C-alpha cells in the first residue's frame, strides 16, 4: 500500500482518464459470470473496499447527529462550519475520529449556553432532525461520494439499524473510537 | 422610547460576559465585532423567549393616553393643576373617564393562614386545645401511664 | 500570537511544494496521512541502535525481529523520535522512521533556548533542560537539540 | 429591519407629510400590532396558510382587486386553517401530512369536521398556486394530450373547448359553494366539480387546474350574476405550465 | 416611609420571569417524565 | 486506512516500553489467535478467549443465568407432568390420553420457547461485551486478598482502640468451658490483645 | 501469581485520554506551523479563531462525578421536584392532557395543554384556591373545552 505521488505528464494524464473505479471493481465481480471465468472472492473483496472505501467517515457522522445531547442548532452557518471542518478533516486522515469528535463537542457556541438551552430543552436532549440534515448537507457539499445520494442513504440506514439496539444512543468511551484496543 | 437597545432574562449576565471572553480569541476589530456582536445577539436582543405582557411597563397603553390628555402640550403647571381638577371631579359612568388594570401592592404575609402564624408568636399557646379543656362528663381516673 | 497563519500560498499543490522543497517527497511511504503533503524542508535521519529481539509465535516456531530507534530532524525547528520491533532490518528502519513522523514535535525558536527549567521524567529517566550560555549536552543529546 | 416593522405595513421614504397626531396613531397601531403578534405566536397550530409566490399586495391582475383576494386569503381560508387545527390536535391525526389527514378522515361522519377543514386547505392552496398572475400561455405537450380527447378538427380547438366545458361545469353547479378542477383520472382528462368540503385527493385523481366557485369568491367585485365573467378572467390569469409538469409527471 | 404614598397607586409589581420561562413550550417535553439513570464515574487508576 | 490503528502490518501496535523489550506480547495470545484477532484480544465465539469479562474474572456462566441448562434450571410445565404421572399411577383400568395431549401441546411450544430465550442471550452476550466488559483489563474483585486495603481499615481501627498499638492481634482463644472451669482471680473471658 | 488475561495490553486509565484533547493538537499545531516550515492543514485554519472551549475538563483529572463537564453534553431535569409531581400528577389523572402536544413526535411550536393547565393551576393557587379544587378545576375546564370542540364535531 505505497501511495503512488503525483508526477510528471503520464501520471496526471492517468488521473484525467481515470474515471469511475467504483463502477469499474464491480464489472470485474460481475465479469465471473462469464462463461470463460469462475466468480472470485478477490474481485468481490475488491469492489467491497471501494464500496466502504469512505465508510468510517460516515461513522463519524452517525456519532455526531446522535451521539450528542443538544449541539446547538444545526443549521446555523456557525455550528454548520465547524461540522464541516472537522469532517473534511476525518476525510483525509488530517485527524483521528476521537479528536474530531472531542473537538466538535467543546466547539465555541453561544455565551451562557447552558442557561439559554434551559429556555428550551428540559433534559437537555434536543432534537435529531436539524443534525441529519446538516450531516447530510455536509457531505453532499464536501465532495464526499462520486454518487450523490450514498451519502444521504448510509448515513439514514446506520441509525436506522441502531435504533433496536439496547442503549442506543451512548457509547463506552473507549471503544467507541480510534483506540489501542478495539471491537471485532 | 428606545433608550436602550438591550435586555436580558439571564442570571449573573456578569460571569458568562466573563467566561465568553475568555475563550474568544485574536484582538483584530473583525473578531471584536463578531464576538461582541454575537454575545449581543444571543442575549440582549429579544427573540424567542419574550412577549409584550412579560416586560415591565409603568406606562402600559391606557397610562398614554390619560398622560397625554393630562400634560401633555400645557404651557405651565397652573392650566395642569386645573386641568387635573377637572378631571378628578368626572363621575364613574362618563364615557371619558376610562378603567384600567392596576398593580396591585403586595401584602406583607400573602395568604391568611400566614396572617394567623405571624400573629400567634405575640401570643401564649394552650397547652390543650380549645375542644378538650373542659372536663369529660364522664370521670377519667389517672393513673400512672 | 499563539496560533500563527503560517505558510498560505496556493499557487501550486501542496504536494508540487512538498516535492519541490523537501527530500521527504521521494519516501511517501515514510509518511503517515496526515503529513503527506505538508512538509517543506529536509530531514536529517539518525539511526541511534538496532538491536535483536526473540519473538515466540508459538511452543515450537520461534523468530528473530529486530528492534531500531531513531530520530528524524531538521535544524529548522522540527524533529521527532521512534522505535520499531519487526522482522527484517529494512523493515524495523522504515517503521520507526514512520513512527518518528507519527510523532514529530515543533519548538518555537523566537527565545532560542528553554527560559526556565524544565525538569521532567521520562520513564524512570529524570531530565533537566535549563537556560546556557551555548549548547551543552551529551553528543548525542546534543545534536538532538 | 424587516423584523421589526409589523406584519401589515410597508416600508417607505418619508415625506415628511406627517402631522404629530397620525404619527402617534401610528406608533399606537404598532404597539398593539406588536401585542397581537405576541398572542398569534402562541394560538399557532402544526398546519399554517402557504406563502404566496407573487405580490398581492394590489390585485391579482385582470381577475381580483385587492379586497377580493385578500377576503379569501386572510379571512375564509385563515379560518378554515383555525378549524383544522383545532380538530386535528387531541386527535390520532396529530402532526401528519396534509395528507394523511385529507386521506383518513375520507367518506366519514365523526371526522367530517377534520375532513371537510383539511380538504378545504388543499383546495385554497392548490388554487392559489393554480393561478399566474399576468396568465401564461397553454405549452405544447400538454395542448396535444388535451387535443387528442376534447378536440374535434380544429386548432388547439382543446383550449377553447376546455374553457368552455369548464364554465359549463360552474354553472351546473349549483350551490356556488365548492370547487371546479381540471384532473387527470389516469387514464384521461376530465372536469369535475367537487362540493365544498371535498377534494381530488380523497377521490385519488391527479388535479391540474383548480378554479374557486365559491360565491365568496366573486361576490365583491363580479356580482351575483357575474360567475361567467368571472370564469373567462381566471382564463386570463390562470396557470397552465403549472398543470402541464403535473400531467407529465403523472404520465412518467 | 412616611409618604410615597402618591407613587404607590401606579407603582409596579416586578414581572413572573421564573414560570414564565419554565412555562415556555419546550422540544423536550414528555407526557410522563423518567429520570436519568445514573451516569459512569470515575473509580480510580486500576478501575478506569 | 484499512484497518485499525492500534494494529499493525506486522501485529499489535507496541506503545509501552514493555513491548518493545518483550514483543512476543504483540503477536501472541493463547491458542485462540488470528492475525486479525489481535487488538481484540477476545476471540470469535465458541472459541479459546471469546469469554467476556466483569471487573476481570471472565464470565463462563451464561447459560447458567437464562435457565436453559442449569441444575436451577427454568421450567416451562409441571402441573402437566404432575397430572399425567399422577394418572398413571392411580389405576389401569380408565387410560388417559386426555393429559397426554394437553402435555404434548405444552412441550410443542417449549420447544420455540427455549430457541427464544437462546437466541436473547446471544443478544446478552453481545450487548455485555460492548457496554460492560472490559476485555480481562481490570483487577479481579473476587477473592478477600484482592480487597486486603478495607480489611486494613478495619485492622486500624481495632488497633487505635487499643491506643495505637497492636495490629492485626486478636483476642487469644479460651476454652470450651473457659468462664466456669477457672476459679477467681484469673481472667474468665478473652480481654482485649492490649489488655493481655 | 494469576492476573487477568490482558494486562500486559490494559490502557492507562487515568491519562490515555491526553493523547486525543483537541487543545493539544492546538498548541502542537500551533507552533508547528509556526515554523513557517509546515503547510497548515484547514482544520487549523479553522479552530484557529474560533479555538474550543476553555473550563471543560475530563472526569479523570478531575474526580468528580456531580462536576458537569460538558456544556454540550450535559444533562439535567429542568424540572424541580414539585413541578415534576405536579404536571406528573394532572398526567396521570388524563392521558389526553399529557398526549396532547405530543403523541408521536413532539411538536414544539404549538402550546401544550399539559403547560396551559399547570400555568392556570398556579392561577387559581394563588387566587387562595387550595391543591385539589384546583386540580380537579383545572381538569374541568380542558373537559368542557374538549366538550365544546366534540359537540361541534358530531353537528
Ligand atoms: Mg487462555
Ligand atoms: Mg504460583
Ligand atoms: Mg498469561
Amino acid at each position: 500500500d505505497i501511495p503512488k505521488n503525483l508526477e510528471g505528464e503520464r501520471s496526471r494524464r492517468d488521473l484525467a482518464s481515470r474515471g469511475d473505479t467504483e463502477f469499474q471493481a464491480l464489472v470485474e465481480f460481475i465479469e465471473g459470470a462469464s462463461y470463460d471465468q469462475l466468480i472470485s472472492g478477490r474481485r468481490f473483496k475488491k469492489v467491497y473496499d471501494v464500496l466502504s472505501e469512505n465508510d468510517d467517515m460516515f461513522i463519524w457522522l452517525c456519532h455526531t447527529a446522535m451521539s450528542v445531547l443538544n449541539p446547538g442548532d444545526m443549521r446555523s452557518r456557525l455550528i454548520y462550519n465547524h461540522l464541516r471542518i472537522l469532517a473534511e478533516s476525518v476525510a483525509s486522515g488530517e485527524m483521528t475520529q476521537r479528536t474530531a469528535f472531542r473537538f466538535f463537542e467543546s466547539a465555541v457556541r453561544s455565551p451562557a449556553y447552558r442557561e439559554i438551552a434551559k429556555r428550551q430543552l428540559e433534559g437537555g436532549a434536543a432534537t435529531r432532525l436539524a443534525g441529519i440534515s446538516a450531516a447530510a448537507d455536509v457531505m453532499r457539499r464536501m465532495g464526499l461520494t462520486r454518487r450523490p445520494m450514498s451519502s444521504y442513504f448510509e448515513l439514514y440506514q446506520r441509525i436506522v439499524e441502531r435504533s433496536e439496539a439496547m442503549t442506543p444512543w451512548g457509547f463506552p468511551p473507549l471503544f467507541q473510537f480510534e483506540e489501542r484496543l478495539s471491537l471485532e | 422610547l428606545g433608550w436602550t437597545d438591550l435586555f436580558t432574562t439571564i442570571p449573573d449576565m456578569t460571569y458568562h460576559i466573563k467566561e465568553w471572553f475568555d475563550t474568544t480569541e485574536h484582538m483584530h476589530n473583525d473578531a471584536v465585532a463578531w464576538q461582541l456582536g454575537h454575545l449581543l445577539e444571543t442575549c440582549f436582543k429579544m427573540k424567542e423567549s419574550h412577549s409584550s405582557a412579560m416586560e415591565r411597563a409603568a406606562i402600559t397603553p391606557t397610562r398614554a393616553r390619560w398622560v397625554e390628555d393630562a400634560f401633555a402640550d400645557q404651557p405651565s403647571v397652573n392650566d395642569i393643576m386645573r386641568t387635573l381638577t377637572e378631571i378628578e371631579q368626572l363621575p364613574f359612568q362618563s364615557t371619558h373617564n376610562t378603567s384600567d388594570e392596576s398593580h396591585i401592592t403586595p401584602y406583607t404575609l400573602g395568604s391568611v393562614a400566614a396572617g394567623v402564624q405571624r400573629l400567634g408568636e405575640h401570643r401564649l399557646r394552650y397547652t390543650l386545645s380549645p375542644w378538650d379543656i373542659t372536663p369529660p362528663e364522664d370521670s377519667v381516673v389517672l393513673k400512672h401511664t | 500570537d499563539l496560533y500563527p497563519e503560517g505558510f498560505q500560498w496556493k499557487h501550486k499543490l501542496n504536494t508540487e511544494y512538498n516535492q519541490w522543497r523537501s527530500n521527504t517527497w521521494l519516501t511517501p511511504d515514510l509518511i503517515p496521512k496526515e503529513h503527506r503533503g505538508r512538509f517543506l524542508c529536509n530531514f536529517q535521519l539518525n539511526i541511534v541502535a538496532y538491536d535483536m529481539r526473540v519473538v515466540k509465535f508459538s511452543p515450537k516456531d520461534h523468530r528473530q525481529w529486530i528492534y531500531c530507534v531513531l530520530y528524524v530532524g531538521s535544524g529548522k525547528g522540527i524533529a521527532g523520535w521512534g522505535r520499531a520491533v519487526a522482522p527484517s532490518t529494512q523493515e524495523a528502519k522504515k517503521e520507526a522512521i514512520r513512527e518518528a513522523f507519527s510523532n514529530i514535535i515543533a519548538v518555537d525558536l523566537e527565545q532560542e533556548g528553554p527560559m526556565y527549567p524544565v525538569r521532567v521524567n521520562a520513564d524512570g529517566v529524570r531530565v533537566l533542560l535549563y537556560p546556557a550560555r551555548r549548547i551543552v549536552a551529551n553528543f548525542r543529546v546534543a545534536d538532538i537539540l | 429591519y424587516h423584523a421589526y416593522v409589523p406584519k401589515g405595513a410597508s416600508v417607505q421614504m418619508g415625506e415628511t407629510f406627517m402631522p404629530s397626531n397620525i404619527a402617534t396613531a401610528v406608533f399606537r397601531e404598532t404597539e398593539a400590532a406588536a401585542a397581537r403578534a405576541d398572542k398569534t405566536k402562541e394560538e399557532t397550530g402544526f398546519f399554517s396558510q402557504p406563502r404566496l409566490n407573487y405580490p398581492v399586495s394590489s390585485g391579482i391582475p385582470a381577475l381580483f382587486s385587492k379586497d377580493q383576494f385578500d377576503m379569501q386569503y386572510s379571512l375564509f381560508h385563515r379560518d378554515v386553517v383555525e378549524t383544522l387545527n383545532r380538530h386535528t390536535l387531541g386527535t390520532p391525526l396529530e402532526g401528519h401530512n396534509l395528507e394523511t389527514v385529507i386521506r383518513k378522515t375520507s367518506f366519514d361522519a365523526t371526522q367530517a369536521v377534520a375532513h371537510t377543514a383539511a380538504s378545504e386547505h388543499f383546495n385554497y392552496c392548490f388554487f392559489y398556486k393554480s393561478l399566474r398572475p399576468w396568465g401564461t400561455a397553454p405549452p405544447p405537450r400538454l395542448r396535444e394530450a388535451l387535443q387528442l380527447q376534447y378536440g374535434t378538427n380544429g386548432s388547439a380547438d382543446a383550449m377553447d373547448e376546455v374553457r368552455r366545458i369548464v364554465w359549463v361545469t360552474a354553472a351546473s353547479h349549483q350551490e356556488r359553494c365548492g370547487w371546479v378542477y381540471l384532473v387527470w383520472s389516469g387514464v384521461h382528462f376530465d372536469v369535475v366539480e367537487f362540493p365544498h368540503g371535498s377534494c381530488p385527493i380523497a377521490s385519488d385523481l391527479i388535479p391540474l387546474l383548480a378554479l374557486n366557485v365559491h360565491e365568496s369568491a366573486y361576490i365583491l367585485d363580479y356580482g351575483t350574476s357575474g360567475l361567467k365573467q368571472y370564469v373567462e378572467n381566471y382564463f386570463k390569469a390562470c396557470n397552465w405550465p403549472l398543470a402541464e409538469r403535473y400531467y407529465l409527471m403523472a404520465i412518467g | 416611609s412616611i409618604y410615597a404614598h402618591a407613587l404607590s397607586q401606579f407603582a409596579v409589581c416586578r414581572q413572573p420571569w421564573n414560570e414564565y420561562i419554565g412555562l415556555l413550550t419546550k422540544q423536550d417535553s414528555t407526557p410522563y417524565h423518567t429520570e436519568p439513570q445514573e451516569k459512569p464515574a470515575y473509580r480510580g487508576r486500576k478501575q478506569g | 486506512r484499512q484497518h485499525d490503528s492500534g494494529v499493525n502490518q506486522y501485529g499489535l501496535k507496541p506503545t509501552n516500553a514493555y513491548d518493545y523489550i518483550n514483543p512476543t506480547n504483540l503477536i501472541n495470545f493463547g491458542r485462540g489467535t488470528t492475525f486479525d484477532n489481535l487488538g481484540v484480544r477476545r476471540a470469535g465465539r465458541g472459541e479459546i478467549d471469546s469469554s467476556p469479562s466483569h471487573s476481570g474474572s471472565p464470565v463462563f456462566t451464561q447459560a447458567k443465568l437464562i435457565g436453559l441448562s442449569g441444575e436451577e434450571q427454568l421450567t416451562m410445565c409441571q402441573s402437566e407432568t404432575m397430572a399425567l404421572r399422577l394418572c398413571m399411577a392411580k389405576a389401569g383400568k380408565e387410560t388417559c390420553e386426555r393429559e397426554s395431549r394437553a402435555l404434548d401441546s405444552c412441550l410443542g411450544r417449549v420447544g420455540h420457547l427455549r430457541r427464544a430465550m437462546s437466541e436473547a442471550c446471544w443478544e446478552f452476550n453481545d450487548w455485555f461485551i460492548q457496554n460492560v466488559s472490559d476485555n480481562h483489563t481490570k483487577p479481579f474483585q473476587h477473592r478477600p486478598h484482592d480487597w486486603r486495603h478495607f480489611y486494613a481499615q478495619e485492622k486500624l481501627v481495632r488497633e487505635r482502640q487499643q491506643n495505637g498499638h497492636a495490629y492485626g492481634r486478636r483476642p487469644k482463644q479460651f476454652s470450651f468451658g473457659a468462664r466456669y472451669v477457672k476459679t477467681d482471680g484469673y481472667g474468665k473471658r478473652p480481654r482485649l490483645p492490649y489488655n493481655k | 501469581y494469576k492476573m487477568p488475561k490482558n494486562m500486559g495490553v490494559a490502557p492507562r486509565f487515568d491519562t490515555w485520554n491526553e493523547k486525543y484533547e483537541p487543545w493539544e493538537h492546538m498548541k502542537r499545531m500551533g507552533r508547528l506551523v509556526g515554523t513557517g516550515f509546515y503547510i497548515p492543514p484547514e482544520w487549523y485554519n479553522h479552530f484557529r479563531m474560533f479555538p474550543p472551549i476553555n473550563h471543560n475538563f475530563q472526569q479523570e483529572k478531575t474526580l468528580n462525578p456531580h462536576n458537569a463537564s460538558e456544556p454540550t453534553q450535559d444533562d439535567t431535569s429542568t424540572l424541580s421536584p414539585e413541578r415534576v409531581a405536579l404536571r406528573d400528577e394532572l398526567a396521570r389523572k388524563s392521558r389526553l392532557v399529557a398526549s396532547e402536544g405530543m403523541r408521536y413526535y413532539n411538536i414544539f411550536w404549538v402550546r401544550k395543554p399539559l403547560d396551559t393547565m399547570e400555568k392556570e393551576y398556579y392561577e387559581l393557587k394563588r387566587r387562595g384556591v387550595d391543591h385539589g379544587e384546583a386540580i380537579r378545576k383545572v381538569l374541568q375546564g380542558f373537559y368542557s373545552g374538549l366538550a365544546v370542540k366534540k359537540r361541534v364535531a358530531a353537528i
